[PDB]
RNA sequence: GGCCCAUUCGGGUCUUGUAAUUGGAAUGAGUACAAUGUAAAUACCUUAACGAGGAACAAUUGGAGGGCAAGUCUGGUGCCAGCAGCCGCGGUAAUUCCAGCUCCAAUAGCGUAUAUUGGAGUAUGGUCGCAAGGCUGAAACUUAAAGGAA
């Protein structure tokens, strides 16, 4: 049991290794895509409309 | 329908049938609206549930015509407008999620 | 004399006929454009009655009754501030002193509509700290995000709607209603990171000093002997006394079918019999659907990030998975609770 | 340390508890009769404490074991619907008239429905209530306000029912300016009889009619005499003469019933005789009507409001109203003379606290 | 769908027989219920005539 | 110091307030409750609508 | 006791429910029908 | 025809809420002007700029409030929001007039400015005018003009449209060019106020200087744990505060307090139309 | 198996479907070297060097139609009907789910609002007015002679 618990505790703290990877180092917070575009709330859209 | 205007503006006075039980009714939707260049009050649809909160007491609106193009089972007949801004942002956009309230 | 003597005082009734047999003391009595500038013209007009009526005051009742008017450079001098205030004193962090009407003093439970920001990525929960900037004050407090069962109770959430606005109700300093706020979850630089930092906006719609919030309790039992139309439910209670207060009571099928909690069996203890409006199967499931209270937790952490001496940094009461981090702790899981792919055989009869 | 606003003495009790519920501060009234044969609190005060309580909602009343000391603790206006039993001591009116005070700035609607003794002399009317205080609140914005008699019950033995209503909701009253005296158009009244032969309302017309005939105003006075269940258990007549302006629309009123033993025409002279006096002595209220527009103006926004009141009308207890006000809102009334000559009028200015229902939910 | 959200119209999954209860079977719902009571009330109907 | 002893009531709250956090839920708070999940003649006790 | 108290209690409150909320729609149909229709007339005419 | 049309929908944008000022007409405060960026934008030397140009008066250290006569009949409150704290962004979208949000045109916009935009715009929306500094480090001017207006159009859909976003070349002997901040300045001079619910309804002041009063022999005497009392100068703003002592205050940061003392003072930066067309060097005065 | 027509019954037709895998080729936006250009510089012309598989080098705007729950509300002549449903029971590193539900049109454009080229009879929880009820004498009186009914 104890295993078990050792095996998925292992996994949360892995899952937030990872986080803590794709956060930045550097020192300024940069703006994200979702707030740089703004695109809201849309539906899906075929792809054959880009063009 | 407004005197000389497509568009009218007006001070919400309250929401009426938020005490009904029916999400997405009309009677949800309706909004009393007090004209500012005449002080008449007239009744609104707000486009959606989604909306209606966005829409609060003693804020400026921009009311346009309604207009429906067939007889619903549910509407209210009668109501001849609808909200499209408030506090000068557009519901449409709040509701889309591209915009916030200005307050 | 008392005003709680309403008739006012008068003198004799010979006397007062005596004086009012003549009437000639009181016989002198007897006998824009726009809506919008019309609500302008008497604002214009109550100010400057205002001004008039403040102008032919005497300067010192005026400064009475008006009090200090604004753009006036004053003095005000305060008792009892904590000493870390004196002694941590930094001059880039601003000192803004914001006068409180009657009101904002109080505390009470505050209700507001509330939504989880567009640009914040994680939900919010139920009992789960936010810091609040509600009025002058940030404070850091626990809310219950509620919903109306389309207008009929106010039933607790266990989080907060994506993309919608819901009910929310805390413990702290009352304010007006139709007052905004915003609501943080963290306030530390150490915590900062990539991430945006506002979690919640909202408005407050009615303050109260209680309220009643209720949780939905489902009663879950099974049947084990089944005949047409009438059942023997097992597991849904412990003894014959809790049936007892219970008989009467809707029940329904996981199916969808109804029935009612008719006896209590004698033996053994928690068995009933009820009455369905069909035949049920072994493979059902009895739920009785009750309600139960919910009382909203009593936390006012202000936040005091001036006394300190880093001024950032401020900590408080943590997130549920940060604790559960800390003391290494795993996430609550039911193995029922798990969603699986269903696949159903055609449905043959005999 | 809550540091409770000490008053002292049983005066004016009703209106301490009615102020403290509106500015929200707590306090300690002490030493209320402590030196007389029953010290302690009367139980009509008990019963309007239990009223408040009735209608407030998370406000704490603390009463001493002596009676002498009462600690209270305001707390949100919440209203609601509730049915009241006035005790024998004091009439329905001496519970009816502090929930004018509180009535348009609850969550909800006051609806209560009163038990008791309809009319007395010390106390104010059915017909007081309704035709003399309600007019000055629809004049500070109360739309809508009404007062039903359900029954009618006369001293001593009583039983009658009252029911009070108020669908008004404010946010606040409104800046008031009554700088002129108002011009009487018309007198009105009620002369009713309970449980006693209905000639007796005919005779007190008569008798009042005898001291207003001189004047040219119209004067029209109805008969309501009560039949039935409605006329409640132990016998009695009044009446009640109430002045109305037709364009300001400010009224003046003078009421009384009948002890056992006396002729109704007296009854009848002596009602007129003291509506002309009220009329002799006011300037643009009453006496009985100014602590409603006192309070009003002062619970209003933050705005100054003018209202004339008379030389006479300055008085002892308008003294003890304003120092009670001024020590609870720390508000004080500059009173400035009126510039004509004629007579000496005093314009009292009155700026508004700001005090606003945060009651009400904006939903 | 003029004025709905696609978030408003996610798939409600579906819940499963309990693991204590797995001896009787599949968790009927109303599906399953109305074949049963519909082929029961024909049953019935044909009887009856 | 007045503010330093402030913080140390704060402190036990906030940790009472994470040992309730972390802790299981009350039976009644549990969602679908059977009576082996619950104590013995609870609903006894306690009112339900 | 509680059964009945509660039925009686439920059926009182939906049925002031519905009489609210049928008031409201019969008030907003009938004024605002009557703008609409003195509206329609008006641009009949014109 | 068509242009009374036309004349009717912008009269019925010129139609707007009524609503009381409650704004002193005699002796106005000051607007609190508040320079609010990310923490290398710029924001010291812009303060220091825009001081040298109005009071003519450089100061090697810029902290807490500077209050400058600008105009004939305006002065301006500077207060230079910390970067790095998030209360005091709040305290600060509580308390501005006018918001200088400062971005960095070469980086482009950052959390922290859209924070504090989101914190205004909840509250209460102040004033709001974009200054993008760092235009120099860009080394190719197609790329200058095309960040400038990505800029102007994020801008655009986070304030109102058609708000000002300024932008500033770079500095040239440490601080910002002079005829930038003159345009700037003029800017600032021809913008116009509307007043907010919440400070036309509360009395509100941004403190100017902090004193202690508490007596050192007391001190010496019970520790230096003891409460002190503490005396804070600066000018009031919103509705009038009450003349008696025992007025209910926050302190945004510290906590409630009771007003024990209070006295007015005379104007330390008093504007040249109450000591009496150009307005005059003596009277440019800063404090 | 896809598609077309048709009120249904049906009828017509034939390499179509796949959110399946996989291969190299092309190059524009950009990044950027120079010369040219001009009092000087920008811009233009010319131009080496880099420049694509989620081609995330991340096109929008509108319209039509579903479907789902141990979920919610309302009406009922069991199992229904209606309104609807971001809210379920646990859970937020928690879950990989109608795989991101399907289809249509315009496309760096695309929507909304406003303007402009009667007869006969039902329904009405709206407003207003009229109501309806009691043996009479007889109420503050259980109260007479007469009747009114019987
Ligand atoms: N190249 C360039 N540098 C600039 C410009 N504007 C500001 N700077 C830099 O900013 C530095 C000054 O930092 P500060 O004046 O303190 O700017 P700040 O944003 O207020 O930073 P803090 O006060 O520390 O929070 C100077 O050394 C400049 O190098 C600009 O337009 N161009």
């Amino acid at each position: 049991k104890e295993a078990h618990k050792n095996a998925v505790i292992a996994a949360r703290e892995g899952k937030l290794a990872e986080l803590a990877e794709n956060v930045s180092g550097d020192g300024k917070r940069a703006i994200n895509y979702q707030i740089l575009k703004n695109k809201g709330l849309t539906p899906k859209r075929n792809k054959d409309n880009r063009n | 329908p407004f005197g000389g205007s497509s568009h009218a503006k007006g001070i919400v006075l309250e929401k009426l049938g938020i005490e009904s039980k029916q999400p997405n009714s009309a009677i949800r939707k309706c909004v009393r609206v007090q004209l500012i260049k005449n002080g008449k009050k007239v009744t609104a649809f707000v486009p959606n549930d989604g909306c209606l909160n966005f829409v609060d007491e003693n804020d400026e609106v921009l009311l346009a015509g309604f207009g429906r193009k067939g007889k619903a089972k549910g509407d209210i007949p009668g109501v001849r407008f609808k909200v499209v801004k408030v506090s000068g942002v557009s519901l449409l956009a709040l509701w889309k999620e591209k915009k916030e309230k200005p307050r | 004399v008392d005003l709680e003597k309403f008739v006012p005082y008068f003198d004799t009734f010979e006397k007062l006929a005596k004086k009012w047999k003549s009437v000639d003391a009181i016989k002198e009595r007897f006998l824009y454009d726009t809506w919008y500038e019309l609500q302008k013209a008497k604002i214009s007009k109550q100010l400057e009655i205002n001004n008039i009526e403040y102008q032919e005051m005497t300067p010192e009742q005026r400064q009475r009754i008006e009090g200090f008017k604004a753009g006036s450079y004053v003095r005000i001098v305060f008792e009892k501030v904590p000493m870390e205030f004196v002694k941590n004193f930094n001059p880039k962090f601003p000192i803004v002193m914001g006068g409180l009407l009657p009101t904002e003093i109080k505390f009470g439970i505050v209700k507001a509509r509330l939504r989880r920001h567009r640009w914040h990525k994680k939900i919010l929960k139920t009992n789960d700290p936010l810091v609040l900037s509600l009025g002058w004050r940030r404070f850091q407090t626990l809310p219950i995000y509620t919903t109306t069962d389309s207008r009929t109770r106010t039933r607790m959430l266990k989080y907060t709607p994506e993309h919608t606005y819901c009910n929310a109700a805390f413990y702290g300093p009352l304010c007006s209603p139709n007052t905004p706020f915003c609501g943080v979850q963290i306030v530390a630089n150490s915590d900062t990171g990539n991430g945006f930092r506002i979690a919640a906006t909202g408005i407050v719609e009615e303050i109260d000093v209680n309220i009643e919030i209720v949780k939905k309790l489902k009663l879950v039992g099974f049947p084990y002997k089944i005949f047409k139309n009438t059942a023997f439910i097992k597991d849904m209670f412990s003894s014959a006394m809790e049936v007892a207060r219970f008989e009467g009571a809707q029940i329904k099928t996981v199916s969808g079918i109804r029935g009612e909690i008719k006896r209590a069996l004698s033996k053994p203890e928690g068995h009933y019999r009820a009455a369905f409006e069909d035949k049920i199967l072994m493979s059902d499931i009895v739920i009785l659907r009750s309600w139960y209270p919910v009382r909203v937790k009593k936390f006012y952490n202000p936040v005091t990030s001036l006394l300190l001496k880093e001024k950032t940094e401020w900590k408080g009461l943590r997130l549920t998975g940060q604790i559960r981090a800390a003391m290494n702790l795993e996430t609550p899981s039911n193995p029922d609770s798990a969603y699986h792919k269903i696949e159903r055989v055609e449905r043959h009869f005999n | 340390a809550p540091k409770y606003t000490t008053f002292q003495g049983s005066q004016n009790f009703r209106l301490r508890i009615v102020l403290a519920t509106l500015s929200g501060k707590p306090i300690k009234i002490e030493k209320i009769r402590s030196g007389d044969l029953n010290p302690g609190l009367k139980d009509y005060e008990v019963s309007f404490l239990r009223l408040i309580e009735s209608v407030t909602n998370g406000s704490v009343i603390e009463i001493s074991y002596t009676g002498t000391t009462v600690i209270y603790r305001p707390g949100i206006i919440v209203g609601g619907a509730s049915t009241h039993i006035c005790p024998s001591s004091k009439p329905v009116g001496y519970f009816v008239e502090p929930m004018l005070y509180l009535a348009p700035f609850s969550k909800k609607k006051f609806s209560i429905l009163f038990k008791g003794i309809t009319a007395s002399h010390n106390d104010a009317g059915i017909e007081a209530i309704k035709w003399g205080l309600m007019p000055v609140m629809e004049k500070f914005g109360v739309r809508e306000c009404a007062l039903h008699t359900l029954k009618r019950g006369s001293p001593p033995l009583g039983g009658g029912e009252v029911h009070l209503v108020v669908d008004s909701l404010i946010a606040q009253p409104i800046t008031m300016h009554e700088i002129d005296r108002p011009i009487i158009s018309s007198i009105t009244g009620v002369a009713y009889s309970t449980r006693v032969s209905p000639s007796l309302v005919n005779r007190m017309i008569d008798g009042a009619k005898k001291v207003l005939k001189n004047l040219q105003c119209e004067v029209n006075i109805t008969a309501d005499v009560w039949r039935g269940e409605n006329s409640g258990k132990s016998p009695g007549w009044g009446i009640t003469l109430v002045a109305q302006s037709k364009q300001k629309g400010w009224s003046y009123f003078a009421e009384d019933i009948g002890d056992a033993g006396s002729i109704p025409e007296e009854l009848g002279e002596k009602v007129a005789c003291q509506l002309l006096e009220e009329i002799s002595k006011s300037a643009a209220v009453g006496r009985n009507q100014l602590p409603l527009a006192i309070v009003y103006m002062v619970i209003g926004k933050e705005d100054i409001g003018r209202l004339r009141i008379n030389k006479e009308q300055i008085d002892e207890r308008f003294i003890i109203l304003l120092r009670d006000i001024k020590k609870i809102f720390n508000t004080e009334v500059f009173l400035k003379p009126v510039d004509e000559a004629d007579n000496e009028d005093m314009i009292a200015t009155i700026k508004g606290i700001g005090f606003t229902n945060t009651s009400k939910k904006i939903a | 769908a003029k004025l709905v959200h696609d978030v408003q119209k996610k798939q409600h999954r579906e819940r499963s027989q309990l693991t204590s209860r797995s001896r009787y079977g599949f968790l009927e719902k109303h599906k399953d219920y109305v074949k049963r009571a519909q082929d029961f009330h024909r049953k019935q109907s044909t009887l009856k005539v | 110091s007045s503010f330093e002893k402030q913080q140390i009531e704060i402190r036990k709250q906030i940790e009472q307030l994470e040992n309730e956090a972390v802790a299981e839920k009350k039976w009644s708070l549990k969602g679908e409750v059977k009576a082996k999940d619950r104590p013995e003649d609870a609903l006894l006790t306690e009112e339900l609508e | 006791f509680e059964a009945r108290q509660r039925i009686e209690e439920k059926n009182k409150e939906s049925s002031d429910y519905h009489a609210k909320m049928a008031h409201i729609v019969n008030t907003i149909n009938t004024e605002e029908g009557a703008e609409k229709n003195k509206y329609e007339r008006e641009r009949k005419l014109r | 025809a068509r242009t009374m049309q036309r004349s009717s929908d912008v009269n019925e944008r010129k139609l707007h809420v009524p609503m009381v000022d409650r704004t002193p007409e005699d002796d106005p405060p000051p607007f609190i002007v508040a320079v609010v960026g990310p923490p290398g934008t710029g924001k010291t030397t812009l303060i220091r700029s825009l001081v040298r140009r109005m009071t003519k008066s450089t100061l090697n250290d810029i902290q807490g409030p500077i209050t400058v006569v600008s105009g004939k009949h305006r002065r301006l409150t500077f207060l230079e929001c910390p970067a790095d704290d998030l209360n005091a962004m709040i305290d600060i979208a509580k308390i501005a007039d006018l918001v200088l949000l400062l971005i960095d045109g070469n980086f482009g916009f950052e959390m922290e400015t859209m924070e504090f935009l989101n914190i205004a715009q909840h509250h209460g929306m102040p004033r709001v005018l974009g200054v993008a500094t760092h235009l120099d480090l860009f080394k190719s001017q197609s790329t200058l003009r095309a960040s400038k207006k990505r800029l102007k159009h994020r801008f655009w859909t986070e304030v109102y449209q058609g708000a000002k976003l300024f932008y500033l070349s770079g500095v040239i002997n440490g601080r910002y060019p002079d005829r930038e901040i003159l345009n700037l300045s003029r800017f600032i001079s021809v913008m116009k106020f509307r007043p907010l619910k919440w400070r036309n309804e509360h009395p509100y002041m941004l403190a100017d200087r902090f004193t202690d009063l508490t007596h050192p022999e007391l001190i010496e005497t019970q520790g230096l744990q003891i409460d002190r009392k503490v005396a804070i100068y600066g000018y009031l703003h919103g509705t009038p505060l009450p003349s008696a002592p025992g007025t209910r205050v926050h302190i945004a940061g510290v906590g409630d307090f009771s007003v024990a003392q209070i006295e007015k003072l005379p104007d330390p930066c008093p504007t040249p139309f109450y000591q009496q067309k150009r307005l005059d060097d003596k009277d440019k005065l800063i404090y």
